[PDB]
């Protein structure tokens, strides 16, 4: 889901980009004609700031994507680096244990040099 | 002034004062009802004058938002909420500025709306014109009513209400001194950027110099930008001097 | 380029009107505060450096005589070294503007008659001033004037 996702955002974010720039430079030039003495349909101008904060939704939904990917990637990594369920429970146990034995070691010691 | 009656009808009254006297008598919280009564075809441009009256037109608009939205809560605007004559002026531009609209849609001022199916400018109106009936009255001192304060409250959601400069940036001498106490100067050592009469916005460093006011402070670029569209009627009344009165006075480039 | 085009083409066909920074400001800056929120929160020392960086062989200083604290400059120098013999001071004209050219080397043949030795000493000097690249220091002076006095000793004897 999240590869195929990122496979579904990117021709999105490539049309927002086109119509981001379209929209901005048709702004750009209707501005442009009424500040310098020009004619100039009014027309269906389609505001800039509306495609402005679309490309940066979708941005955020790349993004959002791609964080849990990874976190979900990297999890499995460190579960793969670390078979009924009491005798999971026990080795989890035993893990979380020695991890706050070794931390708790450090910061005793590290107290005890000075303060 | 620029508004030249192309035939009188009832004569004897300029129609400056025609719409001074219609928009009086006219309290309709509308802005059609008012626009109505007004003989809309004696307020006629060639469309070139007309479009190129553009920042002004928006300067209106603007300080009318700005002062509405300014009114639930000492500001820079506290002063207007209270004055029944400013507010029946600023009545009468946006009157105008609605019949010139209609002539011609560019000339109008543009305000970024958090919706599509909106009139701003009616909706600015229908506001202004239930504040200034608080202050139009005879021996009155209304203070204004909630629900004039809950609508006003609801102004930021409507619309953006952008920023606005104002004139006295004060660099003057006389606020800074003190009896028994002399400053001591040296020459040439002197102890966002707009331009405040044709409301043009410069850039961060300007390109074009300037000419600023020596009593107010108000900028201005010194040669017009556009020597074709110019609405000489406005121009042309700060060559010599200031609207506060001051002269001018060139303000040399930066040159990061 | 492609996708960034027809901006590309607005903003390049209206260079040079005198409203344009205001119309970039009027098309762009209420989206951006909206979105991005309100914005933001006597001789010339190369000389100096020469001279302080010389071997003590040396011991340069300036002329008495000659114009002083204007465009070139002017050296007497010395030499001493258990080594090498005394021999006549060496007088240098280094120009304003030192790098990127070469100081001159004052020279004084009648001194540098009057024995052997001298004028052995005033040949090598020649030569490896000749000898010398381009562009060069004042240090590559003294230490040509150094080295031709160490070949006229050998020379001699
Ligand atoms: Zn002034």
């Amino acid at each position: 889901d999240p590869v195929q996702r990122y496979k579904m955002l990117i021709p999105q974010l490539k049309e927002s980009l086109q119509t981001l720039m379209k929209v901005a430079a048709q702004n750009l030039i209707q501005n442009t004609n009424i500040d310098n003495g020009q004619k100039s349909s009014d027309g269906p101008i389609q505001r800039f700031d509306k495609c402005l904060e679309e490309f940066y939704a979708l941005c955020d939904q790349l993004e959002l994507c791609l964080r849990l990917a990874h976190e979900c990637l990297s999890q499995s990594c460190d579960s793969a680096k670390h078979l009924p369920y009491p005798q999971y429970l026990a080795v989890i146990k035993a893990q979380i244990s020695c991890a706050k034995d070794i931390h708790t070691a450090l910061l005793d010691c590290a107290n005890k040099v000075t303060g | 002034s620029l508004l030249r009656p192309h035939f009188l009808n009832t004569p004897d009254k300029s129609p400056g004062d025609r719409l001074t006297e219609i928009c009086t008598k006219i309290t309709d919280v509308d802005i059609d009802k008012v626009m109505i009564n007004l003989k809309t075809e004696e307020f006629v441009l060639d469309m070139n004058t007309l479009q190129a009256l553009q920042q002004l037109l928006q300067w209106v608009g603007d300080f009318v938002l700005y002062l509405l939205a300014s009114l639930p809560n000492l500001r820079p605007g506290h002063s207007f909420l209270r004055d029944g004559t400013s507010l029946g002026m600023l009545r009468e531009l946006m009157v105008v500025i609605r019949i010139w609209g209609l002539l011609k849609p560019s000339c109008l001022p543009v305000y970024t709306a958090t919706s599509d199916t909106q009139d701003s400018m009616s909706l600015l109106f229908r506001l202004l014109t239930k504040l200034w009936i608080c202050c139009r009255d005879e021996g009155p001192a209304s203070e204004p009513d909630e629900a004039l304060v809950d609508e006003c409250c609801l102004l930021p959601s409507q619309l953006l209400i952008p920023s606005l400069d104002w004139l006295p940036a004060s660099d003057g001498l006389v606020s800074r001194l003190q009896p028994k106490q002399p400053l001591r100067l040296q020459f040439g050592r002197a102890p966002p950027k707009i331009d405040h009469l044709r409301r043009l916005h410069l850039g961060a460093c300007p390109t074009e110099e300037c000419k600023a006011c020596t009593r107010c402070g108000c900028v201005t670029m010194l040669k017009s930008p556009n020597r074709t569209t110019a609405v000489k009627q406005w121009e042309q009344r700060w060559i010599k001097n200031c609207l506060c009165g001051g002269l001018w006075w060139r303000v040399p480039l930066s040159y990061p | 380029q492609y996708l960034c085009q027809p901006l590309l083409d607005a903003v390049l066909a209206n260079i040079r009107s005198p409203v344009f920074n205001h119309s970039l400001y009027r098309t762009f800056v209420p989206a951006m505060t909206a979105i991005h929120g309100p914005p933001i929160t006597s001789i010339p020392s190369v000389l100096q450096g020469e001279v302080a960086r010389l071997d003590p062989k040396f011991l340069v200083n300036l002329d008495p005589s000659h114009c002083s604290n204007n465009g070139t400059v002017h050296l007497i120098c010395k030499l001493d070294d258990k080594d090498l013999p005394s021999v006549p001071p060496l007088e240098l004209s280094v120009p304003a503007d030192y790098p990127a050219q070469s100081p001159l080397w004052i020279d004084r043949q009648w001194q540098y008659d009057a024995n052997p030795f001298l004028q052995s000493v005033h040949r090598c000097m020649t030569s490896r001033l000749l000898q010398l690249p381009d562009k060069h220091s004042v240090t590559a002076l003294l230490n040509t004037w150094a080295q031709s006095v160490h070949q006229a000793c050998l020379s001699a004897a």
